[PDB]
């Protein structure tokens, strides 16, 4: 989620992803730990026997029957972590994430409580106000002509500079706001 | 819930605990800043296995695009802390 | 005088006070959940008295206090019926709700909107009470829609989760499909018997025709999650565990079976509807048991168990034993609420983990939870002299010795065997093996709320079956003499299911691996019913909604016919008429032509 | 009746001589006061009517519609108070003048003991509406919408004038009492068939019937908020009221002349309910919902049984209130969002909880939930149509299911889910909008206690 | 040998079983590069318009 | 593979800022300020204002208003067996005819 | 604040027209 993607996945990345998925589904099939370890070692053995193949045509010929075999025995009800995009509690707390800018609409009577928090809030707002003016120029001078080619953003290079486009990544609500 | 607020030192201790039980690497040589491909001579598949082990141990799963570019215990700790919003 | 009516109305009234107080100051504190729990407990202990008076004398009563409106020769009034069914189901529902609320006071302590959750639970309880005590079809419909709306609101408790909204809408869809038949029955009854009141309906219909009974059966199938419309009950688990423990386990889902029970004087007079409901019950109980055999989410397994029990009581209705079905409702409430409360305890203790693949050794880690779950499972499977026995054993005995369909017989027997099998699966996979949860052990049950809530239902599921069975007057002809081999068929089939499930589950220890067969894929994917039926119809309908109805008819052809054709014709005529070069030669030639035409034509 | 008509007229000089910063207060206060005066008309008797004079009479069919019409105007003023902030004093006074003229024309229409006066005011109700739609409208399509709304209505209603003057020439009087008492059967002839069509089409076009509803989505989408509520609440009921008044002379021809319209309505209810599911706009969705409900009312009126008429009146009042509430809520959303698209703003329940409650209540009422008068009218019409034929239940049940589906879809898409990230001008809801929603919804839950007040003369 | 997965309208072909990305040619890589380029251009425009402290409205979406 | 130096530096700075922001979210002892302003026993009062009063109101309503109209409250007639005595009349229902009793 | 060109247009037989539309919808010419 954090890292920007590349235009394509190399053969190594495909092999690693297939290995991870195969191990996960094998663990789902083999409920117990000792069985899982035994069959995971067997799968690693059958996985590394073609590690040193040189030609790419045959390697691409492989990893195709491998994917077909994986799809045939994929355990149609795999194990999904509760916070995963398929888990039981995937977006459970997404209804509690209230944006930061909502605090700008609070009544002064409500702002009377928590005064120190709002003082630090004003300090953060001033910091963002200056940092944005610096960042827009830095990004303008750093990007190549014709538009960016990948969605990777550069860090801060000077001393007082801050990373471009940081406000909405730094001020995420929380993992479990309530 | 009653879940304790796990902290940075606790995360680092858990990471090193998981790594030290991986017999492919010797506990004495490993450090929080040690690499995986060069300083320990581990395979790419081995690194995937470590990532999955931390996945199982911490109860949350790391996306592949972020898991394939974690090479040191320190940056694994940093990634977990960023995921779980740890202050100190 | 005759405190029966006073107390039977006072329980329903006192259940309403916290709803009125929801706008007061106590709603803004942390005292609200305890307030609601105490109110429910007081309502239960007050409603316990009419049960005693009915048991002593056999008191029956209907109260028509407020006259709502009169439509010519029809009168609609707020009428409550307080017969055996109502006076017996009030205390059971109140007891289960009290235990569930006390459990929720611990399960949902971290939810910021806990007060709203308790208010929603109380609103659902009030609506179910209205449905149970209703005397005319309109009040029954009011309760019928209220429970469905509350289920929609409580399934989608977490608004951020998309699956919650999907499940809520799916439940509403299926309940409306059932409401189609409910409204059909209501309209038929009014237009033929000239009354929505149960008394006139019973009296004027000596031989009830097929249409109203088919409508009632469709409504019961819709709300009790029978085979045609089953998936909404397993999908309704996206809500919090207390909701699925109270609403979609034991109280709300028995509304269709209760509707069929209420109209039993008309059910007996028809033979085709009895056969249809028996077949529906048999097929649905087998299907949900078979699906539950191989499920891996604990809440899914218990939901499918609930669906199987619902099908079993539909079968009981089919063989014309409504009172036995009511008794099974009462027992199933207790032990199924127990099972869901234990599952919620495990889920909370294991950091919101629901897959049984990650539950290991909890027989020693959680002793009270495992003993409660073991007692509940043994009661569910039909262990003799327990709460589930006094209902299920009689169900199977009556089913075995009636002039019924043989395929329904076989399906019911296989269904109870599979019930034993999946109970074994739950116990073995969640309490026997070595631990499989993450290393940070956070096991803890030492909370008085959870322990007390579980132990109350424990005492209930141990003794209530005996108490209720021996403390009510007989209403069915006993099956005194039976063949010995058929007398024990329930126990033999349950033991066979236990042995087969245990032997097949013990084979997972062996270090061998094999790809699944077609039967396993069919059973795990829920007969492929949720896939196809949620992709083939919906899509097509939605497709038409944009292709034929919206764009092609409304935006293209309806526009082309009336307005666009008129606009085009008038534009063409205006262009033709107004295009004159201004030459008076042509003008006067036309004048000569029209002079000649009028001279020779109009004379 | 003049105790109602005269104050409505005096509202105009009251508005025009008010101070520049006090027009809204005076208009709202005196409109509410007028509504209280109109409440007295509700006490109808089981006998003929409240024949006030030779020109105006009140029935138990006209009383609920009159009370709703008088009650709507304060809500229209509170709704229009928002987007007219930057408007000059003269134009605001002209807007209030148009609203007052519309109310006066509707009040004079609903009693109208003579049919020609009824027709004159029934077409007079068309000028202020067109001016409101085409003048104070945001989009550039308001002109085409105004043209459609004018011509669809006028083309249908022009043969009605000829039919009425012909009836007066033959019968000798158009007073509704004389028409009802001296009614005679219509023989089965081509001339009588065309008289039936002329007398019916003028009211069926305005309801509207499926196939002639093209003007309604345009008029409802492009109009301002007040025009939208006055169209959805009262202006749609003119056709049904006229049809129930005029079907007294079309018997027994209707017994077989109702088949095309019955089939059209019973299929168009399904078609428009399905259309509501796949909609990218909120106001268009609400307009199509109104079309479906009015098609059901058409079926009820054409059945011509006492339960049909009772259900038709109840559904008229309930749908008016519900559609007005839904348009109010959509306008409040559009004012902050400035886009009018369903999926552009999401998860508003996390930011505005009370408006989420109002959305839920409005959707539940639209969903025909018991014991609200929505379901009372719905169920009465269902039973009457079932008596008409046992197969109608299939179509009606399909309509009910689709109605529930699209109502909850409207609720879920705009209220549930994760909020849109790039919108940061969702200010907390004002007291005006909350008061508007409360005043919309409380009369419905109050009328569910005394249904006999809205069940019409055949109660 | 294993039974083949036959895709349909309501059950599409998985990316892993798809054969288009196994027959890789330099023009396919160029096409993927252009796709990522235009997507990143749009993302950069949106992020520039999104983090602006001065903006106090809704970012108009031409696509919508 | 692995982090590029620019990615490492950007992630480090973002992490520092995120930790600062998260630490700033904490509330001090005086951070929450509330302005004060005012204008067996628990169960004993609870049973009085929640149980007894509804019983009184409902009993009054049923006894003197609901039962005033005919047929509003209709009770199933009690079962009569051989041998019981009726309060209203005092007559005794005759017993059975002494059926043969073995086992 | 959107120009007339941005709005959807009638299907175009010509390649030049096709290219203009593909650029309008923010996608590759041979991907449109
Ligand atoms: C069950 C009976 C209870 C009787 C007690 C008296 C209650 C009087 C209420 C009158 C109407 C309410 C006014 C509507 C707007 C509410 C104002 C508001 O903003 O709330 C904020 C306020 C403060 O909360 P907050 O934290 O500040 O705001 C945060 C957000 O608002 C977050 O808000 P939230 O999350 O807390 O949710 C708001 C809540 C409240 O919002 C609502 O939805 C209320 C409207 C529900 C009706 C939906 C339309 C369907 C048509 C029903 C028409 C019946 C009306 C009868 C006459 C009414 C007289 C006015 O919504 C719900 O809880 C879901 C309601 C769905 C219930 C479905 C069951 C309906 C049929 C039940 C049977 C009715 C007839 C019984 C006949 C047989 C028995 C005798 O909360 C409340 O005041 C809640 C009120 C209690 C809910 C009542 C729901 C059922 C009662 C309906 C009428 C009673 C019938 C008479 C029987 C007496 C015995
Ligand atoms: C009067 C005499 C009374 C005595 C009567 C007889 C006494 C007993 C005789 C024994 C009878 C069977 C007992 C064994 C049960 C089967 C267990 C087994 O072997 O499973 C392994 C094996 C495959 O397992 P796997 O893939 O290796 O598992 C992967 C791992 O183990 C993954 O494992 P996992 O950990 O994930 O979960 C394992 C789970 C997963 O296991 C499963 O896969 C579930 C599938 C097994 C359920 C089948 C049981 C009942 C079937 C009812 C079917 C109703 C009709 C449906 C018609 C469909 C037509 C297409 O299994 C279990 O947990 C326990 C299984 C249930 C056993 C306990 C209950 C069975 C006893 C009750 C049945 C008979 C007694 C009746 C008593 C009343 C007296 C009459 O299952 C089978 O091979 C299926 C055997 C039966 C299937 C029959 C359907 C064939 C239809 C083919 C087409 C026919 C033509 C249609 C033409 C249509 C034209 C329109
Ligand atoms: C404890 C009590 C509980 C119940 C309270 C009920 C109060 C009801 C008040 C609301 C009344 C609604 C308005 C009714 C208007 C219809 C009737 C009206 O048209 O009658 C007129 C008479 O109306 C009254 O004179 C004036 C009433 C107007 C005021 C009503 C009270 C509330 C007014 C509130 C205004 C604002 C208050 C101050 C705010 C700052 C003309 O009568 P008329 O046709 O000749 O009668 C002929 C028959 N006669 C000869 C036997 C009489
Ligand atoms: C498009 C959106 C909706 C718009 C409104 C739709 C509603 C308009 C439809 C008109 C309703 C019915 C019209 C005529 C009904 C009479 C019954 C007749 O049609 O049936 C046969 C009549 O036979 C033929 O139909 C003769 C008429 C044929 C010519 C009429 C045009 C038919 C198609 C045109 C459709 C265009 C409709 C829209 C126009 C813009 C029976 O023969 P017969 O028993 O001997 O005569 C009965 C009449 N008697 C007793 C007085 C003598
Ligand atoms: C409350 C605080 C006051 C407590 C002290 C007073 C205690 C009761 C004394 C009042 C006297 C009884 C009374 O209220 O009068 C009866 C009076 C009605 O008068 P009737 O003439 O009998 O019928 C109407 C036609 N004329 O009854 C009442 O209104 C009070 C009790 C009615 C039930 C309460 C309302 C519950 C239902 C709400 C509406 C729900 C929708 C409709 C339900 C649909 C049913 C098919
Ligand atoms: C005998 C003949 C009977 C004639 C009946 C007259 C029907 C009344 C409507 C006639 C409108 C015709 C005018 C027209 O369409 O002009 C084309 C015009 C061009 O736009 P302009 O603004 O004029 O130019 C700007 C660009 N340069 O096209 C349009 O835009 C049309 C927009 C409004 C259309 C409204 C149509 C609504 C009619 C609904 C049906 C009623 C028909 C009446 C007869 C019913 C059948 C018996
Ligand atoms: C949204 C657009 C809707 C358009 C609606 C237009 C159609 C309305 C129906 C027809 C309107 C004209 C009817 C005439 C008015 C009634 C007058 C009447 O009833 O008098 C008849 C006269 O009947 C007629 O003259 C009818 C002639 C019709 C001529 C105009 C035709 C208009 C179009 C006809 C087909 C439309 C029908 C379906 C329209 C559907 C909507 C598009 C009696 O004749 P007498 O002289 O008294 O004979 C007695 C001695 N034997
Ligand atoms: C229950 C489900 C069962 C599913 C079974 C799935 C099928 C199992 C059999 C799979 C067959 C294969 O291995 S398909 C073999 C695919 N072709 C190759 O592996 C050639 C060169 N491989 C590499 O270069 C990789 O990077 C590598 C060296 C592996 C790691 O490198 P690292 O140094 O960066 O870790």
């Amino acid at each position: 989620a954090f890292s920007a993607p590349a235009a394509y996945l190399t053969h190594q990345q495909k092999v690693l992803r297939l290995y991870k998925r195969a191990l996960r589904h094998l663990e789902s099939w083999c409920v117990h730990r000792d069985k899982y370890r035994y069959f995971a070692c067997l799968m690693r053995a059958r996985f590394d026997e073609h590690k040193n193949e040189k030609d790419m045509v045959k390697a691409t010929q492989l990893l195709r029957q491998a994917e077909e075999e994986f799809w045939y025995g994929q355990h149609p009800q795999p194990y999904i972590f509760p916070e995963s995009p398929g888990g039981t509690s995937y977006e459970r707390y997404e209804c509690y994430k209230v944006p930061e800018w909502c605090l700008d609409d609070w009544h002064p009577s409500e702002k009377a409580m928590y005064p120190d928090y709002f003082a630090k809030r004003e300090q953060w707002k001033r910091l963002r106000r200056e940092s944005w003016e610096r960042e827009v120029k830095q990004l303008q001078e750093e990007t190549p002509p014709g538009g960016p080619r990948t969605e990777a953003l550069p860090p801060a290079r000077k001393e007082g500079d801050l990373p471009p486009l940081w406000w909405h990544i730094v001020t995420r609500p929380r993992e479990r706001p309530m | 819930s009653d879940a304790p607020p796990l902290t940075l030192e606790a995360i680092k201790d858990r990471v090193l605990y998981v790594l030290k039980l991986y017999d492919k690497i010797d506990p004495e040589k490993l450090s929080v800043n040690s690499h995986f491909m060069k300083d320990l001579g581990l395979d790419s598949l081995d690194q995937v296995e470590i990532i999955m082990a931390m996945e199982d141990e911490f109860g949350f799963e790391i996306p592949d695009i972020d898991a394939e570019k974690l090479m040191c215990p320190q940056e694994i700790v940093d990634y977990i802390a960023d995921k779980k919003d740890v202050y100190e | 005088m005759n405190p029966f009516a006073s107390l039977t109305l006072t329980t329903l009234t006192i259940l309403t006070i916290p709803i009125m107080m929801s706008n007061s100051n106590i709603y803004k504190t942390n005292l609200y959940p305890n307030y609601v729990k105490t109110t429910v407990s007081y309502a239960f202990t007050l409603s316990l008295v009419p049960l005693l008076m009915f048991m002593h004398t056999g008191q029956e009563m209907i109260i028509s206090n407020w006259h709502w409106m009169t439509l010519q020769t029809v009168e609609l009034s707020l009428s409550f019926k307080m017969d055996y069914f109502s006076v017996m189901f009030i205390p059971v529902a109140l007891f289960v709700t009290w235990s569930i609320m006390e459990f929720s006071m611990w399960y949902m302590h971290s939810d910021p909107f806990i007060n709203r959750f308790f208010k929603y639970l109380l609103l659902f309880l009030i609506t179910m009470m209205i449905l149970v005590t209703a005397n005319n079809l309109f009040q029954l419909f009011i309760g019928w829609e209220g429970v469905g709306i509350m289920s929609f609101l409580l399934i989608g408790w977490w608004h951020g989760r998309t699956d919650a909204n999907t499940a809520a809408l799916q439940a509403i869809l299926y309940n409306r499909i059932g409401d189609i038949g409910f409204v059909l029955s209501m309209a038929w009854f009014l237009t033929h018997s000239n009354a929505w009141d149960l008394q006139q309906i019973f009296m004027l219909n000596n031989e009830c025709p097929n249409m109203p009974l088919i409508g009632l059966l469709l409504a019961a199938a819709g709300k009790s999650a029978q085979f045609g419309l089953h998936p909404w009950l397993p999908s309704a688990m996206e809500g919090p565990t207390p909701v699925s423990a109270l609403l979609h386990s034991s109280t709300m889902v028995v509304a269709g079976v209760f509707l069929l029970i209420r109209f039993y004087p008309l059910m007996e007079t028809n033979k085709l509807v009895q056969t249809m409901t028996l077949c529906l019950g048999a097929i649905t109980t087998l299907f949900t048991a078979l699906c539950a055999i191989t499920q891996n989410d604990i809440k899914k397994i218990v939901a499918f168990s609930t669906s199987s029990q619902l099908g079993l009581m539909m079968v009981t209705i089919g063989i014309n034993q409504p009172h036995l079905a009511f008794l099974h409702i009462c027992m199933h409430a207790f032990f199924k609420a127990m099972l869901f409360m234990c599952s919620g305890s495990i889920i909370h203790s294991l950091n919101d983990e629901q897959d049984i693949r990650k539950m290991g050794g909890l027989y020693k880690a959680m002793p009270f939870t495992t003993t409660a779950l073991i007692i509940g499972s043994l009661a569910l499977t039909g262990m003799p002299y327990l709460t589930g026995f006094y209902s299920k054993d009689l169900i199977i005995e009556a089913v075995n010795m009636s002039y019924t369909n043989a395929w329904a017989l076989l399906m019911t027997l296989i269904a109870t065997s599979l019930t034993a099998a999946y109970s074994t699966r739950i116990i073995f996979f969640a309490f026997l093996g070595k631990p499989r949860f993450p290393p940070l052990v956070l096991i803890n049950e030492n909370n008085p709320l959870l322990i007390n809530s579980i132990k109350r239902l424990l005492i209930g599921s141990i003794f209530a079956g005996f108490i209720i069975s021996n403390n009510i007057p007989p209403m069915t002809v006993p099956n005194t003499t039976m063949p010995l081999y058929m007398k024990m068929t329930a126990l033999i089939v349950t033991i066979m299911g236990f042995m087969l499930a245990l032997e097949l589950n013990n084979t997972t220890y062996y270090l061998k691996f094999k790809y699944p067969s077609q039967t396993y894929k069919f059973s795990n994917m829920l007969g492929y019913y949720p896939s196809i039926m949620h992709r083939l119809p919906t899509y097509h309908n939605l497709s038409m909604s944009q292709k034929s109805a919206s764009s092609l008819l409304d935006l293209i052809w309806l526009e082309t016919i009336l307005p666009k054709t008129t606009s085009f014709i008038q534009m063409k005529m205006s262009i033709m008429v107004s295009n004159q070069k201004g030459l008076i030669k042509l003008y006067f030639l036309s004048f000569l032509i029209t002079i000649m035409i009028s001279m020779t034509l109009f004379n | 009746m003049l105790k109602i008509i005269i104050p409505t007229t005096m509202l105009l000089p009251m508005t025009w001589m008010s101070k520049h910063n006090m027009i809204w207060i005076n208009a709202t206060v005196h409109s509410l006061l007028i509504s209280l005066i109109s409440l007295s008309l509700l006490n109808q008797l089981g006998e003929n009517s409240l024949n006030f004079s030779l020109t105006f009479f009140s029935d138990s069919l006209s009383a609920p519609l009159l009370v709703l019409t008088t009650w709507l105007l304060p809500l229209m003023l509170m709704a229009s108070q928002s987007h007219l902030s930057k408007e000059t004093t003269t134009r605001k006074k002209l807007y209030i003048t148009m609203l007052i003229l519309l109310q006066l024309f509707l009040i004079m229409t609903f009693t109208a003991t003579e049919l020609i006066l009824f027709y004159i005011l029934f077409e007079a109700t068309l000028v202020p509406t067109l001016i409101i739609i085409t003048r104070w409208g945001n989009q550039t399509e308001r002109l085409n919408a105004g043209l459609y709304f004018l011509f669809y209505t006028l083309a249908g209603s022009l043969p009605l004038l000829v039919a009425l003057v012909y009836i007066q020439n033959t019968t000798g009087s158009l007073n509704f009492l004389i028409i009802h008492y001296w009614s005679h059967p219509l023989s089965n002839s081509w001339s009588n068939i065309f008289m039936w069509l002329a007398c019916i089409m003028a009211f069926m076009v305005k309801m509207p019937l499926y196939g002639l509803h093209l003007w309604l989505p345009k008029a409802h989408v492009e109009a301002p908020i007040a025009g939208s509520m006055v169209l959805a609440a009262v202006l749609l009921k003119l056709g049904g009221y006229g049809m129930m008044r005029i079907t007294t002379i079309l018997n027994p021809l209707t017994n077989y002349m109702a088949y095309p319209f019955l089939m059209l309505s019973m299929w168009g209810m399904i078609m428009t309910s399905s259309i509501c599911l796949r909609q990218t706009d909120l106001k268009s969705l609400i307009a199509y919902s109104s079309v479906s409900h009015m098609a059901l009312v058409i079926v009820a009126i054409m059945i011509q049984t006492p339960w049909s008429f009772m259900g038709a009146t109840a559904l008229m009042i309930a749908h008016g209130l519900t559609s007005s509430m839904l348009f109010c809520l959509a306008n409040t959303n559009y004012e902050r969002v400035h886009s009018r698209t369903m999926i552009l703003a999401r998860g508003l329940q996390t930011l505005l909880p009370l408006m989420a409650t109002w959305w839920l209540v409005a959707s539940l009422t639209n969903l025909a939930l018991p014991p609200s008068i929505n379901l009372i009218g719905e169920l009465f019409i269902i039973t009457a149509s079932f008596s008409w034929s046992n197969i109608t239940i299939i179509l009606m049940g399909m309509n009910m299911m689709i109605t529930a589906l699209y109502s909850l879809y409207m609720l879920i898409t705009t209220q549930r889910g994760k909020y849109t990230h790039h919108i940061n001008n969702i200010k907390p809801s004002f007291t005006r909008e909350n008061a508007l929603m409360a005043l919309h919804i409380l009369p419905l839950l109050l009328l569910t206690l005394n249904p006999k007040m809205i069940l019409g003369p055949l109660y | 040998s294993f039974p083949k997965y036959k895709p349909s309208r309501l059950a599409t072909l998985p990316a892993t079983l798809d054969p288009a990305e196994y027959d890789i040619s330099p023009e396919t890589r160029k096409a993927q590069a252009e796709r990522l380029a235009i997507r990143s251009r749009l993302k950069r425009e949106y992020l520039l318009q999104y983090n602006d402290p001065n903006r106090l409205g809704v970012i108009e979406d031409p696509a919508l | 593979s692995g982090y590029t130096p620019d990615e490492k530096l950007r992630l480090q700075q973002l992490r520092e800022l995120r930790r600062r922001w998260l630490k700033d979210q904490e509330l001090s002892p005086r951070e929450p300020v509330l302005p004060p302003r005012r204008v067996t026993y628990r169960h004993s009062i609870f049973a009085v204002t929640h149980v007894l009063i509804p019983v009184w109101i409902i009993h009054y309503y049923l006894k003197y208003h609901v039962t005033a109209k005919p047929y509003t409250v209709v009770e199933r007639k009690p079962r009569i067996f051989p041998g019981d005595t009726i309060l209203e009349t005092g007559e005794v229902i005759p017993l059975m005819k002494e059926f043969p009793d073995q086992h | 604040h959107v120009t007339k060109d941005m709005f959807p247009g009638p299907y175009p037989k010509t390649p030049e027209e096709r290219a203009a539309a593909a650029k309008k919808y923010n996608m590759r010419v041979e991907d449109y």
